[PDB]
């Protein structure tokens, strides 16, 4: 099954490339929130 | 090459922010118009009430 | 009546306004299913009826019956294209555009589409031929405005196509709906008249490159142009504005 | 004390984010 | 978890990632309206009260 | 899902900006580069409209309302919740209504046809930013401007016409109505009319547009056409605009009294002003 | 700039058209009239024909003696003076009975008596009419759409003059025949009321109002658009759909995700139109019946803040 | 990084590049408008 | 996938290009977030 | 009496029997209404006065 | 015969199915109004 | 009686069936919000009484 | 067969369920109006 | 109750069960803001209260 | 037979599944029902 024409391989190579971003992305969030936090915490 | 690169990717971001600044100034021009206008007009002396109640 | 409730707020204004939401919420659905009665089932962009056919049901049948013989029209009913169409997939995903495998102008499709409408002429109340040439009109003349008959044809190139020779009227409607363009070959060429600018020396065709107007679908008769090839041309010529290159 | 533990709590984060990358990157090479 | 990647099977990236990048600069920026919005955590009005700005 | 006919048109092309990189649709719907901007100002829009019921305490959709800034901010911020937020959605509003009449631009540029939709859609944003931006920058406060509220703009309304008397006496506004019902008869009877003759008596075929020039000239003894009465459809509601927005933009900035007392300057002509009789003798 | 085809290049004058017989009784049928070249550049050029016949010469003399009633107590109120009645025209109105009266057609003559003489007039050439535009259809073998449309706006003008009137029990609720009063009439009706802007069916008839501009707005740009394939010949479309029909469904799906057809973009036009007089005139029939201060209406109903 | 510049292969950069220079513009137009709206940051009101 | 069709070099150098941009401009933004926050501080 | 039945030749059973059910739906729902805001009639006040509920 | 193209036996037919349903609803609204009438006349 | 049957004779029963489901979902749902409108009968006042929940 | 096309025997069952439906329903119906009744009466 | 699996010869499955899902969540819908305007059933204003978070 | 061309034993299958699901939301929905009978009656 297919609806986008990619093949098993390339759907998974564009999932790990694509989960690096979210991990990174996330990684610089967590360090935002945590400075964030630090100065101010709204817990 | 390498330079002539670098300078294509410029010259595609500086035909996109020219355009959005050539909008974005032109409308403050426009506001600026209406501000003139503004001014010219006797309208400090009969200024209106405020419609809401916010006020 | 002033201030008397059934129950709790519900005067009979509050009456009156919940019975408007139900007529409107049936009428909505009356309107949106009569909608319907062109176009439908949807489609997968290979032809096979989609899986969604959305929240509305069809309509039943409804039977036109047309005038000066020319049958009975059901809809909804059986709609295929009826003929070619030369586009491909330029992907494997639904929702993309669909590239022209040739020359898009000369296979119909985009803004130069046309539909395989009914070879036969429009016909006016009585029955004669809706569409003619002003010549076979007698009646008829240019009463006010630019008279174009007679002026060059430019295109947006700026180079001459050719000349104005005729008008063709809508007799019932009384107004000029075609222009006639004689070609450097001779050969004429029917011109939309909401196509064309009607300029003090000449007639000015946004749409057309000079060298274009050669492709322009010709009519089958000199004397009256079908319904068929009205879409055909219409369709040739508003697509040059996306496909006429310089 | 929600201080702290929030610290702490914002450093564990950040160790599940290391480890899905790496793993992010342990599958991209073809793996 | 393993077979997550197959959502690029059911839906094509050119699509999903223009979707996302708005989605993620939406909600970024509704978080920052709503800070701002906020007495406590509205920064530029913290720091106006800290350094004795027009308040 | 496509229309049966629907995909010998779905061709590349047409965009004004991005080229291929938003030339793609989303079920009916198509994108391109202003339709990526459409959505974000129309979510942001709504999104901060649920804040601003947040912070006003309200849930019934009803009494949500976002005001502008008082008179006493001029034409400068003021506070979120005291009016920056309503700023803020006229700018996604503006943003919004602008990049989906450029998005229907692209699909007419697609389509081959003409720019009338677009271009006469333009006139209700002229007719919007009258109201929100270019009356308020004339007087000088954003306050000026209607509240973002189903009922409290319709105290704006009110307010502001009654602070020149009874706001009838407009003569713009006047004309404005004029256009504004006489559309409406005409959407009637161009409705009926079309309906009437693909809809005839039970066993008869079809009409023609002859019987369509007739039964109008035998009503009123003219016909304007099947072209004309689209030309006029079109501009009975680009007229009612028009002088709606000329209307504002006179009132409150060139008028300032009550706006019966303007038709005074006929009565008082000097061939008749003092001749005794009638109602003004 | 290109062709926008708003205003004819070229006109063309051929014969006068008659028009189709079916069974249109011919005799009552007038001569065509003549040829407008300025009408010509935005619509059909010409004048007339016109049918007359015995509705037809109902409604027009009722419909000229209501004009003419009017135009009589004008002139009397500017005293015959020809310059007062030119200074006056709009400030001139011809009121109904004072409430005292009642319903009661006891009124003299200048204290309400010339307004039920004329008002009567104004009854009997409307409804005169609207039975020529049915019988006007039903010679030609149309639908009746035209004359029940024309239905829905009788209905907020019988409200208005008639109906109300006798449920509040008095002629002094009808409207002023004049200029300025029926405007000072209709701005006092909201202020009795308590600002008819809370009225819901007020604002239902606004929304159709507008929604009436919008959509004539949308379809006349649309047709102007697909002109250039012949989309105004709506008939023909509808029977053999072109390309034109194609392309405006296709424009409208692709901006909005859904469209009408060739045929059913008319009843979208009928409805929105016809919803205009019909909840207004159950809006105002409701007004002082049912609800005598609509802004505390609003308040019992979530709309407008308690106080 | 690894795979990043494969976003290239996806995006044309042509289209993208045009794209961003409007997204950076008022992006940064934005930001100096919640400045300016902003007591202690207006530089504008002298 | 392989959809604009840039080859993987093409694309591989021409990422640089653009990398080599957003570092240079987000070190222009630094400095001038350096001046603002020396003039007047937001924290 | 015994000769009504030839009505179902005139008139189409389906158009009558909608409109013949709308009418009665519409008239029974007018009646309990009217009877609802007559004070002598509502049951639901009635039985609040009979069982001392309100209070 | 008639305009409906119902034939003289299904007329006939119908009829009955009707009136037996008018005479069942009818039957039933006539206790309905004897129960209220002997709870609450209003008479 | 018995031939009742044969009204799927005279109508459509997809028709029928979701009319006869709209008619008693906004019936129902009415006769609910006519008894929470009424003091005496709202479930949810009569129950805050009973077991004090409100000052 | 009528105005829909059913046979006899399809609407003899399709009468049949839809009748006990119309039992069931109004059934629970009645011992829903019954518990109120002998928890409130409203006669 | 033998056949009313039947219904799926009436009814197409596909918009039974999206007209279906949509009926469901809006009652339910309906049902948790009724009890969040109703003060004896708020929970959150309950919680406040018991907790005495405001008081 | 039918009209959504669903044979006997397909609109058996469907129905066994559609029950499966009425069944389970119907025993979450009652032991919620319970749960909120036994906090705060309203009864
Ligand atoms: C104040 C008074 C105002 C008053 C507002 C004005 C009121 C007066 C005007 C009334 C206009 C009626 C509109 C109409 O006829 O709708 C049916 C028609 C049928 O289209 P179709 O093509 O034949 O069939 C549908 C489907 O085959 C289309 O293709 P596809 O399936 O591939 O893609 C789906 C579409 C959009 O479809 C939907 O969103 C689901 C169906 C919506 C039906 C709405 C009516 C019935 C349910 C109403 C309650 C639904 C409750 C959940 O494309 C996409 O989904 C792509 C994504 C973009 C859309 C994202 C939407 C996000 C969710 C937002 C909430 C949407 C709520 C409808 O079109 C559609 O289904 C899509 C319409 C989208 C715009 C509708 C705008 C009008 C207002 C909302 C609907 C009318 C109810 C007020
Ligand atoms: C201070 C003033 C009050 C107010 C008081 C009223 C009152 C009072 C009424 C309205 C009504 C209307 N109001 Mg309001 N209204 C106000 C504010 C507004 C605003 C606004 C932006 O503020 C708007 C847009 C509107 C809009 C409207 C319309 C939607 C509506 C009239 C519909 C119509 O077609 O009438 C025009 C159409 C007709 C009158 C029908 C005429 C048909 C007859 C048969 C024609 C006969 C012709 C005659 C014989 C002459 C022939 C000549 C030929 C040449 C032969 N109101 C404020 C709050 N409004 C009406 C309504 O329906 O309210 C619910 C109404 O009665
Ligand atoms: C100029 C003549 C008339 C006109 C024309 C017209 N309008 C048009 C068109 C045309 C030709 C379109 O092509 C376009 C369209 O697509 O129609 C379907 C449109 C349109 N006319 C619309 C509405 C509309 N037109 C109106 C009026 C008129 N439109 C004029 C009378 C009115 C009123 C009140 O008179 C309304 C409400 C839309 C259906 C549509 C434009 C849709 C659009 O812009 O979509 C993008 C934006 C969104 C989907 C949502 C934006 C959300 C905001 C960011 C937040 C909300 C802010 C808002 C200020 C709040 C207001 C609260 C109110 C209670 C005050
Ligand atoms: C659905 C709501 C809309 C609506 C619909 C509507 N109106 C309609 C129709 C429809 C569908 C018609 O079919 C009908 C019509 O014919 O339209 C062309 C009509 C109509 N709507 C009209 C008006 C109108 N509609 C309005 C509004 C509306 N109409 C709504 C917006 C308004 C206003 C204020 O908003 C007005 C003023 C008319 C043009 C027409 C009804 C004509 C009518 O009834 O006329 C009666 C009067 C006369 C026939 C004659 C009057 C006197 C003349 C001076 C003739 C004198 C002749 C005499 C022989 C002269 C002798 C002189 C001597 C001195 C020699
Ligand atoms: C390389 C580029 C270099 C650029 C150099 C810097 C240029 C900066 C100047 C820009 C010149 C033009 C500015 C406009 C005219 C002017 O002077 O105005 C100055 C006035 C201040 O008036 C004040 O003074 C007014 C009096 S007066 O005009 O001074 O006489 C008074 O009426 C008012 O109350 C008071 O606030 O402010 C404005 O007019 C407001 C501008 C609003 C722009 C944002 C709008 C956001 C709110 C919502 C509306 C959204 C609309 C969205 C549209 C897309
Ligand atoms: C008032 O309301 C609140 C704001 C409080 C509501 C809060 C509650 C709420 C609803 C929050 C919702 C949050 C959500 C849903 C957040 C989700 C975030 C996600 C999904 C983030 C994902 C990020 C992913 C990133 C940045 C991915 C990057 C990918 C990259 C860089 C690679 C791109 C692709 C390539 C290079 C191609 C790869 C290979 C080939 C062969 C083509
Ligand atoms: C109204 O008042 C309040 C709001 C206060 C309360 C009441 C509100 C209310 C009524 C709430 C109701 C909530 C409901 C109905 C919630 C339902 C939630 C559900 C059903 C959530 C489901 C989530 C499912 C997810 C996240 C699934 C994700 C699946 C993934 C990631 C994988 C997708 C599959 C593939 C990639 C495989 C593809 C396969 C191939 C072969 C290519
Ligand atoms: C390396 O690859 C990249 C990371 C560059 C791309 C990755 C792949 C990809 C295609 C991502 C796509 C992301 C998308 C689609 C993001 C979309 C973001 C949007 C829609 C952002 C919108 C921002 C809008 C702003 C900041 C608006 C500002 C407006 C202002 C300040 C008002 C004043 C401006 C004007 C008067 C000019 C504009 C005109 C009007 C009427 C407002
Ligand atoms: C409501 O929120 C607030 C307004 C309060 C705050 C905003 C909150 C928010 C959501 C902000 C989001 C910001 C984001 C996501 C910003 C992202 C910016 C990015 C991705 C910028 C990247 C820029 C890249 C550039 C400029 C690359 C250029 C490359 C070039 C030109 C090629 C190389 C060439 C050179 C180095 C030489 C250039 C040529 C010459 C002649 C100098
Ligand atoms: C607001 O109210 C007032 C205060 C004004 C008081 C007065 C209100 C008033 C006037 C109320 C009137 C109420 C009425 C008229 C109620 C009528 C109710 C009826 C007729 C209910 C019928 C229910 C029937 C049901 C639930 C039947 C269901 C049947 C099913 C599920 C099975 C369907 C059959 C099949 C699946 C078989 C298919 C066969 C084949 C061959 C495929
Ligand atoms: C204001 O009024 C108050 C709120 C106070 C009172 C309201 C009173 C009122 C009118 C209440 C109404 C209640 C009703 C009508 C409740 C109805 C409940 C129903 C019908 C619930 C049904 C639930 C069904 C479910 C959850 C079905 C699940 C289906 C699933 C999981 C999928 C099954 C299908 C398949 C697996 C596909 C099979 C495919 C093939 C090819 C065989
Ligand atoms: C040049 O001088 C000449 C004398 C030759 C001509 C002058 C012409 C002239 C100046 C005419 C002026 C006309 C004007 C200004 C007319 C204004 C009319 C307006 C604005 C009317 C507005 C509303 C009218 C309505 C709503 C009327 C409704 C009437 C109805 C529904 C009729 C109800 C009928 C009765 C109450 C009568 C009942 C009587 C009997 C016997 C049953
Ligand atoms: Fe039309």
């Amino acid at each position: 099954l297919g609806y986008t024409g990619l093949t098993d391989e390339q759907a998974q190579e564009l999932h790990s490339v694509y989960m690096s971003g979210l991990w990174l992305f996330s990684a610089v969030a967590i360090v935002a929130h945590l400075a964030v936090y630090i100065w101010r915490p709204w817990f | 090459p390498k330079t002539n690169l670098r300078l294509w990717v410029a010259f595609q971001m500086m035909k996109g922010a020219g355009w959005a600044g050539g909008v974005f100034f032109g409308t403050l021009l426009l506001i600026g118009f209406f501000r003139v206008v503004g001014r010219m007009l006797p309208i400090q002396e009969n200024q209106a009430p405020a419609p809401n109640i916010t006020g | 009546m002033v201030g008397v409730t059934a129950f709790g707020n519900f005067d009979l204004a509050s009456l009156a306004i919940y019975s408007f939401w139900i007529f409107l919420a049936g009428l909505i659905y009356y309107l949106q299913t009569e909608n319907m009665r062109e176009g439908y089932p949807l489609e997968n962009e290979d032809g096979t009826p989609a899986a969604n056919q959305g929240p509305f049901p069809l309509p039943k049948p409804k039977t036109f019956i047309l005038p000066h013989g020319r049958g009975t029209l059901t809809v909804p009913g059986p709609e295929s294209e009826d003929r070619p169409i030369a586009l491909a997939r330029t992907a494997v995903s639904e929702g993309f555009p669909h590239a022209p495998t040739g020359d898009p102008m000369k296979d119909g499709v985009g803004p130069a589409s046309w539909v395989a409408r009914r070879d036969l002429p429009e016909l006016d109340g009585h029955g004669h031929n809706k569409i003619k040439p002003m010549k076979a009109a007698a009646g008829f003349h240019v009463s006010a405005g630019k008279n174009p008959i007679g002026l060059p044809v430019r295109g947006c190139d700026l180079e001459i196509a050719g000349k104005v020779v005729d008008i063709w009227v809508d007799i019932p409607e009384q107004m000029a709906r075609f222009l006639e363009v004689e070609l450097k070959d001779g050969s004429t060429r029917l011109l939309p008249m909401q196509m064309v600018k009607v300029q003090s020396n000449r007639v000015h065709v946004n749409a057309l490159s000079s060298d274009l107007f050669a492709g322009i679908p010709t009519i089958k008769s000199p004397t009256e142009v079908t319904l068929l090839e009205e879409d055909k041309i219409c369709g040739y010529v508003a697509g040059g504005l996306m496909y006429a290159a310089p | 004390m929600a201080y702290m533990f929030g610290i702490i709590v914002f450093l564990a984060m950040l160790a599940v984010c290391w480890f899905g990358f790496m793993a992010a990157e342990r599958q991209a090479g073809r793996l | 978890m393993s077979k997550f990647y197959k959502i690029w099977m059911i839906f094509d990236p050119r699509r999903v990632f223009v979707a996302q990048g708005v989605f993620l600069f939406l909600l970024a920026v509704m978080i920052h309206l709503i800070l701002l919005s906020t007495p406590s955590y509205n920064w530029l009005e913290i720091s106006a009260a800290k350094y004795n700005r027009v308040a | 899902a496509l229309l049966s006919f629907e995909r010998k048109y779905r061709v590349p092309g047409g965009t004004l900006v991005g080229g291929n990189l938003f030339d793609f649709w989303v079920g009916p719907f198509y994108v391109g580069f202003f339709g990526v901007a459409t959505f974000f100002f129309a979510a942001l829009g709504i999104i901060l409209i649920a804040w601003s019921a947040v912070l006003q305490g309200t849930w019934n959709p009803q009494l949500i309302s976002v005001y502008p800034p008082a008179l006493e901010y001029g034409l400068g911020g003021a506070p979120l919740a005291k009016g920056g937020l309503w700023q803020i959605i006229t700018i996604c509003a503006t943003g919004a209504f602008v990049s989906w009449a450029l998005r229907e631009v692209e699909i007419c540029r697609k389509l081959g046809i003409g720019y009338h939709i677009p271009f006469a859609f333009a006139f209700a944003i002229l007719a919007y930013l009258t109201l929100v931006l270019f009356r308020p920058v004339m007087m000088g406060a954003w306050g000026y401007a209607f509240p973002y509220g189903i009922w409290t703009h319709l105290d704006w309304v009110s307010n502001t016409g009654y602070t020149y008397g009874n706001f009838h006496y407009n003569p713009a506004h006047m004309i404005a109505i004029s256009f504004f019902f006489t559309n409406a008869l005409a959407l009637a009877l161009h409705g009926a009319l079309v309906l009437s003759a693909a809809n005839p008596e039970k066993g008869k075929e079809m009409r023609t547009p002859d019987h369509e020039d007739t039964f109008f000239r035998d009503l009123v003894g003219y016909s304007i056409g099947t072209l004309g009465i689209h030309r006029l459809g079109l501009l009975l509601s680009l007229s009612a605009v028009f002088f709606s927005a000329l209307c504002m933009i006179i009132t409150g900035t060139i008028w300032f009294d009550q706006w019966v007392d303007w038709w005074q300057w006929w009565v008082k002509l000097p061939w008749w002003a003092n001749i005794p009789g009638g109602i003004n003798g | 700039a290109e062709y926008q085809n708003i205003f004819s290049q070229v006109q063309v004058r051929g014969p006068a058209d008659l028009g189709m017989t079916e069974d249109v009784n011919l005799a009552n049928r007038s001569g065509v009239g003549p040829f407008s070249t300025l009408l010509g550049w935005f619509g059909n050029a010409q004048l007339g024909p016109i049918y007359l016949g015995s509705l037809g010469v109902l409604s027009l003399f009722s419909g000229l003696m209501w004009f003419f009633t009017i135009g009589i107590w004008f002139w009397y109120q500017a005293g015959w003076n020809p310059a007062v009645f030119l200074r006056d025209l709009f400030f001139f109105s011809l009121e109904p009975p004072a409430p005292e009266y009642g319903l009661s057609f006891a009124a003299p003559l200048k204290e309400g008596g010339l307004w039920l003489i004329a008002s009567f007039f104004m009854f009997v050439a409307v409804w005169s009419w609207w039975g020529r535009t049915y019988l006007r259809a039903q010679a030609l073998g149309m639908g009746k759409h035209t004359a029940w449309a024309f239905l829905s706006a009788i209905w907020l003008w019988m409200v208005l003059g008639f109906i109300r009137p006798i449920l509040m029990g008095s002629w002094s609720e009808a409207v002023p025949y004049g200029i300025f009063s029926h405007l000072d009439w209709t701005n006092n009706f909201s202020l009795v009321h308590g600002n008819l802007f809370y009225n819901p069916f007020h604002g239902l008839s606004i929304a159709f109002l507008y929604g009436s501009a919008l959509l004539f707005a949308m379809h006349g740009a649309t047709i102007l658009a697909v002109s250039r394939f012949g989309g105004e010949r709506e008939l023909e479309q509808i029977a053999d759909r072109g390309t034109a029909a194609e392309r405006a469904a296709l424009f409208w799906r692709w901006t909005m995700g859904f469209n009408a057809t060739m045929e059913g973009i008319h009843r979208w036009a009928i409805w929105m139109a016809v919803l205009v007089t019909l909840t207004g005139g159950i809006g105002i029939l409701l007004s002082g019946t049912v609800v005598d201060n609509w802004y505390v209406w609003g308040q019992n109903h979530g709309m407008a803040p308690l106080n």
